[PDB]
């Protein structure tokens, strides 16, 4: 039933799913954020070192295709635009975030009640 | 004493639309009330 | 397939055998599926007629009709479970009354 | 609980509905009328007129059926739905 | 029987009708002879048959058949045996005295217990316990290992 | 009796057959109490006949197997005897060569016709001798011929072949006997006997029934119901029910269930870590924090407030209020030291033994190598 | 549909209509394919095959036309098995029963069109069924103690049955010689002492009817070729090596000196046992075997005819021909018997040899010889042949006959027509439909004969209202004439049973839904 | 079998043949089979027989052990040519000698015994080595003997009606029995038009 021509989920696995990519990505630069972490590298197709870690511009120069990686590489951009210091660390904070309310609505509680919370926090 | 029926392919289609629309109402019934999340 | 009013089936076997009944244990064994419930209910059939003999689709029909019947109690909001015991229970008071 | 029991005595009711639908006449009318008339009187003898004979007396129609029959296949019919509504999971490739 | 291919040649009815009761006379007779000797158990090591079985329960004679041509050794070596090559009734020298032989069972696996009651004696056995097949492995190389130290 | 009945009760409350919790006790513990004294589990036999409901299941206190293939004598013989004596035998009953390893030379057309009586009467000497034992019902693995079949009909006798040997055994175990394999021997302690045999016809299939046995220490199990999945599920859970008393009866230490011994535990081990400092006190509580899983997991299955309950049971158990577990009916908070619901409390040491293994095994795998094919 | 897949890959399912549709489809086209062939003015098929031996056969009846098509559709299959079964009880009426049934469903589907309960039919059906039945008794001629009017009527039911086929050309002669043929059966109804020898050369006015019996084997080396007053004996013996012991005798000896007087005592033993089946006095050995160098020579020695290869129907056909039994042992020649013959000799027909058995004494059975110049034709007579031998054997054995030529349909469809119109409710349309499926068969055999079918159908149906219900349909010019002045009679058991078998398929085939089709493998 | 209130559906045989009418169906208290007799010659009808069930085939005794006869003079096969008579002469004798009528065997025949019998008068039926003679053996009420030896005359069936029936043009011959005593099988004719009917 329901002719969509695509594919869904339910509802737990697409909260699992964020809440994965939210982790990698937050992983995918964990070592260069204190001042004694080291740099990195990207290179292209056609061979071009790209030697840094400031966060932003490796989150740009990594083309993701999921939903929260794009949602948190455009808020590091956003960020680096208004600021220009702390593009990693607010990312961080938000996987973080993230991870602890999955638990919560794994303990069958309301969304709501959570973002209040957070909110007042 | 009478009144025979002898198509049933009307019968199969109401059928279907009605097993349709109650799978698009049961799909978009998450999408309702205040306590209600958002889809993607 | 159900009273005195109800025609017959036919059924066409994997060679090229033609059939015609109206017992039907018979028309379900030969119906050839492949969604487990319905060789579950083939089954149920089959063991109705090896036991009794008289009425091998009248327990699928009833079969049918209490899912249906428990299908809006569960769009509802009632526990299957809750439901099976209903539903023993009631088979219970009707064979005690019968 | 009272809302299984509906459940299973509506339930109940599909062969009279069945037969009328099959024989060509009214099920929803004809099987309240057989209820009533159960009710009203004191006799529980009173079927569904298949052959249009005129009485719907089934104790002069000479219409004899099983017992044991009819409660093997009440507890195997409610045993298969209490397995059913106990499924919840499929794995097929 | 015979090693050599060779049949058996009958002529009479003499012969057919008392083969057959000759046979399981002689089979009865070395079965008395064997147990009257005094064992309690026969330890075997090849193919049993239904007649000697039989007449084996009803001597009340305990039969344990085993296959491996390394476990029936270290047996004979623990109990102080010699292996026997024919269907002879064995000397008080080849006799194999033990403590207690009985059949239980633990962790649902039947297994057959020769305890002895002697604190020297030859070999001995340890038994592991646990629940991953990993674990056991390693235990085992661990005793292995001091076994060597 | 009643702690064995509990206890089943409680093992088949999370099964299929949890609505006629009530008539399986009765049976397994019957069954287990009647199983000698090394509880041989595999004396039970459990046989499966299509047709029936799960009232219709009955439980002998003898043996029972299905019949085996018949020839043209079957229907020839009475199938109901009173007291009979049954022996059980292991040589075929067919005309057949002697050896396959034999060779007759005949000479003239004598001796020839000779061999050819001296068969047929070898062949009824073994068949008196069979019935001279005082015998009626005949048993044997091999399988019988037609002669023997014909010859057994004539004198009101019953005889069955191709009888497996654990139905055999079971037999031997429920009357008395011993597997005779010559006939050279048939005395009087080596037959059985039982109070009354006969054969019915259940769910179509013909059976055979030697119930009235006071020395038998073994019993066959009749289920019925659907077809394939809820007769193995029966089964199964049977087999959970004969191992739980089992171990209740080796062991006689069952503690309450639910979620009380776990709860009472995680109370002893977070009272605890407010004694060792160091880090060593986060890893007992998270220890304890994690035994809490049970009673969450056990209210979440019917949709009830997990949290709620979970509060009040640590409330309880740091107020005191010992044995305060979960309920699913009243949807609230009761002992079940009185609810009639015990455990076997090996159980729940083995399983905790078995998690403390698995997480050190995985938590000691460093780095995993892999190789192709 | 349910959007829920239930059934496997490759395999369809009809519900009510397009079953329904179908299934009429398919008994109209079974019915019109065989149509052309009902009329005695009927033309003939061609049943080419591919797959076999480029097999090919000309015929005109319906049922090995079905047979040999060999159809998918699922009412198809029933119409050819129910065919077949009517071939294999009577053999007469396929074509007819046939055509009755498609006009039967094809009514049927108009009724279902016009919103009818099929409850409601089958029981119209079933009251008209009854009601023929019951009609068709009381008009019936009862025969059987005036053998002159029995030979008329046995001869005019034989040139009914043959007017139908292509032996109309010669129906003045076929007839008699099936008639003389019958008549040798002494009332028995073994259709197997009939032998039917089919020959290449001569025309159908080249074939007769022997009066004794022939065989096509050959006799054996330096033996006597006529023999005059015989005395055929049937044995049933091994002469071909007689080691008919199953016991394990071998030779276990150690010179070839006992190997020789062996084979000297086995020589000696055959030749005794020769002698002892001389011994009861017969000039005329048949067997059943082969016969080897050793016994031939041995019966060519005494002047004792040997013949060779025969089977069980050949030893059957010459002891119902002479009177012998088939005797074996040889011990006790009091209990043996012999035959009686007075001419035996050999004949040439076109380039084979015969053995013809004149002067019999019994003649039980017969022989007839077919001549035809396409394999095709002598298939056709011989079939023709076998259908008119039957429905003789059935005819006589039911010692009763009925006035054929469409008289019984018109005097059914009557009497269905006066049931109809005496009861009210809606069984009064599936009686008319019955009675026009009835009427049917006239219009289309006056349509396949060429004639105005409309215009007669109409007269004879108001001679038969009138008083004239002895009527029928002149073939030869096209007019009303009285069937008790020409010569056309059919039969009563063989209408009979066509009537119950297409009421039977049809209140079979009017209650079909849900065509399940399972996987083709 | 109201002594214990259970049925047998092996005894009642439930067979079916095309050809002729659907009110032709009746009950026969005997036991029908799908044979014909060995010889054409033999008496179709009877009004008295006796019923003979045998298992043994019409053939000389064999073991089944591995057995060699060796010849090696002319008298040896001479007392064995002598001897096969001798035998087949015997048992033909007792078969007679036992007041029976009509014989039943389950193996094929032969052309010596068929001739023996034929003279004697004593029809048979082959091929029958299914439920047949359990059918017989339980309506007739007669004993079933392994050899011919132990062929007595309270061993014997009383038979009432024996004779075959004939069909339509077909080759096709059922033997039927009836007039039976107090017998407890039964068997259901069904004839029809068509083969699912
Ligand atoms: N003459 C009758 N009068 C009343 N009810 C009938 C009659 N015949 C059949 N029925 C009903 O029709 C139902 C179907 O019966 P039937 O089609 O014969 O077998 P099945 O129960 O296997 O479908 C039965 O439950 C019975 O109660
Ligand atoms: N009647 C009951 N009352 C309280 N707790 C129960 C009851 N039945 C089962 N439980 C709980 O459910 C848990 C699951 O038990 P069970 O399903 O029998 O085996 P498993 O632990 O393998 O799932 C047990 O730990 C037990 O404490
Ligand atoms: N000489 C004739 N005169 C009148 N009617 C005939 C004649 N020959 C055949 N018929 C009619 O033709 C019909 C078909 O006959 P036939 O071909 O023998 O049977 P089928 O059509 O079954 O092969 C019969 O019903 C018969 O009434
Ligand atoms: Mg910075
Ligand atoms: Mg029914
Ligand atoms: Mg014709």
């Amino acid at each position: 039933p329901l002719s969509v021509f695509g594919d869904r989920s339910t509802g737990e696995t697409i909260r699992s799913q964020n809440v994965m990519a939210a982790a990698s990505i937050a992983n995918i630069v964990k070592s260069s954020l204190g001042p004694v972490g080291l740099d990195k590298m990207l290179v292209d197709d056609i061979g071009d070192v790209t030697i840094t870690n400031d966060g932003a511009t490796i989150l740009k120069l990594l083309e993701v295709e999921h939903p929260a990686a794009k949602v948190l590489c455009e808020l590091a951009d956003l960020q680096d635009k208004e600021v220009g210091d702390g593009t990693t660390s607010v990312v961080i904070i938000a996987a973080e975030l993230l991870k602890n309310a999955d638990e919560l609505v794994k303990q069958k509680i309301h969304p709501t009640s959570v973002i209040s919370g957070y909110r007042l926090a | 004493k009478g009144a025979y029926q002898d198509r049933d392919k009307p019968a199969q289609i109401r059928f279907s639309n009605i097993s349709a629309a109650k799978a698009v109402a049961d799909a978009i019934r998450t999408s309702l009330g205040p306590k209600g999340m958002d889809k993607m | 397939s159900l009273g005195p009013n109800g025609l017959d089936k036919m059924m066409v076997d994997k060679d090229g055998d033609v059939t015609v009944t109206n017992d039907g244990a018979t028309i379900l064994s030969m119906m050839d599926v492949d969604h487990q419930i319905a060789k579950l209910m083939v089954e149920l059939s089959k063991s109705q007629d090896d036991e009794i003999g008289d009425g091998t689709t009248g327990v699928v029909v009833l079969a049918g009709a209490l899912l249906e019947e428990a299908e809006q109690l569960l769009d509802r909001g009632i526990h299957p479970i809750r439901i099976a015991d209903g539903y023993e229970q009631a088979a219970r008071v009707a064979i005690e009354h019968l | 609980e009272q809302y299984a029991m509906r459940a299973f005595a509506d339930a109940l009711e599909v062969i009279p509905m069945a037969l009328s639908e099959n024989s060509g006449m009214n099920p929803i009318q004809t099987m309240t009328e057989v209820r009533a008339r159960q009710v009203k009187e004191m006799n529980p003898a009173l079927g569904i007129d298949c052959l249009h004979k005129g009485t719907n007396d089934m104790k002069q129609q000479h219409v004899i059926e099983t017992l044991i029959g009819k409660k093997q296949q009440i507890s195997l019919a409610t045993q298969m739905v209490r397995m059913i509504l106990k499924i919840d999971d499929i794995r097929k490739p | 029987i015979t090693e050599t291919k060779g049949t058996v040649l009958i002529k009479t009815a003499e012969e057919l009708m008392n083969f057959s009761k000759g046979e399981e006379n002689l089979m009865d007779a070395q079965v008395k002879a064997i147990a009257d000797t005094g064992a309690n158990v026969v330890v075997t090591g090849g193919k049993v048959a239904d007649m000697a079985l039989h007449y084996a329960n009803k001597y009340n004679i305990m039969l344990v058949r085993l296959n491996s041509k390394w476990d029936l050794r270290r047996l004979c070596k623990t109990v102080g045996a010699t292996a026997l090559p024919r269907l002879t009734p064995p000397v008080l020298e080849e006799m194999g005295h033990c403590d207690s032989v009985y059949l239980s069972e633990v962790g649902d696996t039947q297994v057959v217990v020769f305890k002895h009651e002697k604190e020297d004696g030859a070999i001995s056995t340890i038994v592991l316990r646990g629940s991953t097949d990993n674990l056991m492995d390693d235990i085992e190389r661990a005793v292995d290992d001091g076994v060597n130290t | 009796r009643k702690l064995l009945e509990k206890c089943a009760m409680t093992a088949l409350s999370s099964k299929l057959i949890s609505q006629q919790k009530a008539f399986f006790a009765k049976m397994v513990v019957d069954a287990v109490m009647m199983l000698d004294d090394l509880l041989q589990l595999k004396m039970i036999g459990i046989k499966k006949v299509q047709g029936g409901a799960l009232e219709d299941s009955q439980l002998v206190a003898g043996v029972a197997f299905k019949k085996t293939f018949s020839y043209a004598g079957f229907e020839m013989q009475p199938k109901k005897y009173h007291n009979p004596k049954i022996a059980l035998l292991n040589v075929e009953l067919e005309l057949k060569a002697e050896k396959d390893n034999a060779e007759i030379r005949v000479h003239t057309v004598e001796d020839y016709q000779a061999i050819v009586d001296a068969e047929w009467n070898i062949l009824y000497d073994k068949l008196e001798k069979i019935h001279h034992s005082g015998a009626k019902v005949v048993l044997s693995k091999l399988p019988i011929g037609d002669v023997a079949t014909q010859y057994f009909a004539d004198r009101d006798m019953f005889c069955a072949g191709r009888v497996p040997e654990e139905d055999l055994k079971r037999t031997m175990m429920a009357c008395g006997g011993s597997i005779q394999t010559s006939v050279n021997a048939l005395s009087a302690d080596v037959l059985g006997r039982c109070q009354v045999f006969e054969e019915t016809q259940i769910g179509g299939e013909r059976y055979n029934f030697f119930t009235g046995c006071p020395k038998a220490k073994t019993c066959t199990f009749i289920l019925r119901g659907g077809a394939e999945q809820f007769m193995e599920e029966t089964e199964r859970s049977l087999h959970d029910a004969i191992m739980i008393v089992r171990r209740a009866i080796k062991n006689d230490s069952v503690v309450a269930g639910g979620g009380a011994i776990e709860m009472e535990l995680s109370k002893y081990l977070r009272d605890y870590s407010r004694t060792i400092p160091g880090k060593q006190q986060l890893l007992i509580g998270a220890y304890a924090k994690a035994l809490e899983i049970i009673p969450r997991q056990l209210c979440d299955n019917a949709g009830f407030d997990a949290t709620n309950i979970l509060n009040k049971l640590r409330a309880r158990h740091a107020q005191g209020g010992t044995w305060y577990g979960v309920d699913i009916n009243n949807e609230d908070i009761a002992d079940n030291f009185e609810a009639f619901v015990w455990e076997p409390a090996m159980v729940r040491i083995n399983a905790l033994t078995a998690a403390s293994e698995a997480a050190c095994l995985i938590v000691s795998v460093d780095e995993t190598i892999k190789n192709p094919r | 549909l349910a959007p829920v897949n239930i059934f496997k890959a490759g395999a369809d399912e009809e519900r009510a209509e397009t079953a329904r549709l179908t299934s009429f489809i398919g008994a109209i086209a079974i019915g019109d394919l065989v149509k052309s062939t009902l009329g005695p003015k009927g033309m003939d098929k061609i049943l080419l095959s591919s797959g076999r031996d480029a097999s090919l056969m000309v015929t005109n009846d319906g049922a090995t036309i079905l047979k040999n098509i060999g159809v998918d559709n699922p009412a198809a299959k029933v119409l050819v098995d129910m065919s077949r079964v009517q071939d294999d009880e009577v053999g007469d009426g396929t074509t007819s029963v046939t055509v009755l049934a498609a006009e039967l469903l094809r009514e049927a589907e108009s009724l279902i069109a016009k919103k009818i309960h099929p409850q409601t039919i089958i029981a119209g059906w079933r009251e008209a069924t009854k009601a023929a039945r019951e009609a068709l008794l009381s008009s019936a001629v009862d025969h059987g103690s005036d053998e002159v009017k029995f030979r008329q009527d046995l001869m005019n039911i034989a040139g009914t049955t043959l007017s139908s086929k292509l032996l109309t050309h010669h129906k003045d002669h076929f007839t008699k010689l099936a008639v003389e043929a019958v008549l040798r059966l002494k009332g028995s109804g073994n259709l197997e002492a009939i032998h039917i020898i089919k020959k290449l050369g001569g025309s159908l006015a080249d074939s007769y009817l022997d009066e004794g019996f022939l065989l096509d084997k050959k006799i054996g080396v330096n033996q006597p070729k006529r023999i005059e007053n015989a005395k055929i004996l049937i044995a049933n013996t091994g002469m071909d090596t007689d080691k008919i012991k199953i016991f394990g005798s071998r030779v276990r000896v150690d010179s070839t000196a006992k190997v020789a007087e062996i084979e000297h005592a086995e020589k000696e033993k055959m030749k005794e046992k020769v002698e002892r089946i001389l011994k009861h006095g017969i000039n005329c050995f048949i067997n059943r075997q082969l016969i080897y160098n050793y016994p031939e020579q041995l019966f060519g020695a005494a002047g004792v005819m040997a013949i060779e290869h025969a089977d069980f129907a050949g030893v059957e056909r010459l002891a119902l021909v002479t009177g012998g039994e088939i005797a074996s042992t040889f011990d006790h020649p009091e209990l043996v018997k012999l035959g009686s013959c007075k001419l035996i000799e050999e004949v040439m027909i076109g380039e084979d040899k015969l053995i013809h058995f004149s002067g019999v004494a019994l003649g039980e059975a017969c022989t007839i010889v077919l001549r035809g110049a396409t394999q095709q034709i002598l298939d056709e007579a011989e079939r023709s042949l076998h259908d008119a031998l039957c429905v003789l054997a059935q005819t006589v054995k039911d010692s009763r006959t009925v006035y054929g030529g469409g008289c019984s349909e018109m005097l059914m469809a009557h009497a269905v027509t006066q049931l109809a119109n005496r009861t009210p409710g809606k069984e009064a349309v599936a009686m008319e439909s019955y009675a026009k499926a009835l009427r049917m068969l006239p219009t289309i055999i006056a349509d396949n004969a060429g004639y105005d079918s409309a215009d007669l159908v109409a007269q004879l149906r108001a001679a038969h209202s009138e008083g004239n219900t002895t009527a029928g349909l002149d073939m030869r010019e096209g007019t009303i004439g009285d069937m008790a002045i020409l010569g056309i009679t059919e039969s009563f058991q063989v209408k009979r049973q066509v009537l119950l078998s297409a009421a039977e398929a049809a209140e079979v085939i009017l209650r079909v839904d849900n065509i399940i089709k399972a996987a083709p493998r | 079998d109201m002594e214990r209130r259970d049925v047998d559906f092996e005894l009642i045989k439930v067979e079916g043949k095309v050809g002729g009418r659907l009110e032709d169906t009746k009950l026969i208290k005997g036991v029908i089979v799908d044979k014909d007799f060995s010889h054409p010659q033999m008496p179709k009808k009877v009004e008295d027989a006796k019923i003979a069930i045998l298992t043994c085939p019409f053939e000389p005794p064999k073991p089944k052990t591995k057995h060699k006869l060796d010849v090696t003079s002319v008298e040896d096969y001479k007392a064995l040519q002598k001897y096969e008579k001798e035998k087949f002469e015997e048992m033909i004798q007792q078969i007679k000698e036992t007041g029976a009528n009509l014989a039943i065997c389950q193996w094929g025949f032969d052309d010596e015994a068929n001739h023996l019998l034929l003279q004697n008068n004593l029809p048979a039926v082959r091929w029958v080595g299914g439920p047949e003679i359990e059918l017989i053996a339980i309506a007739t009420g007669g004993r079933i003997v392994p050899r011919f030896s132990e062929l007595t005359a309270e061993k014997l069936g009383f038979a009432g009606l024996v004779q075959e029936i004939s069909f339509g043009t077909t080759k096709d011959k059922m033997l039927v029995i009836e007039q039976c005593k107090n017998s407890r099988a039964v068997t259901i004719f069904i004839r029809g038009g068509n083969k699912m009917i």
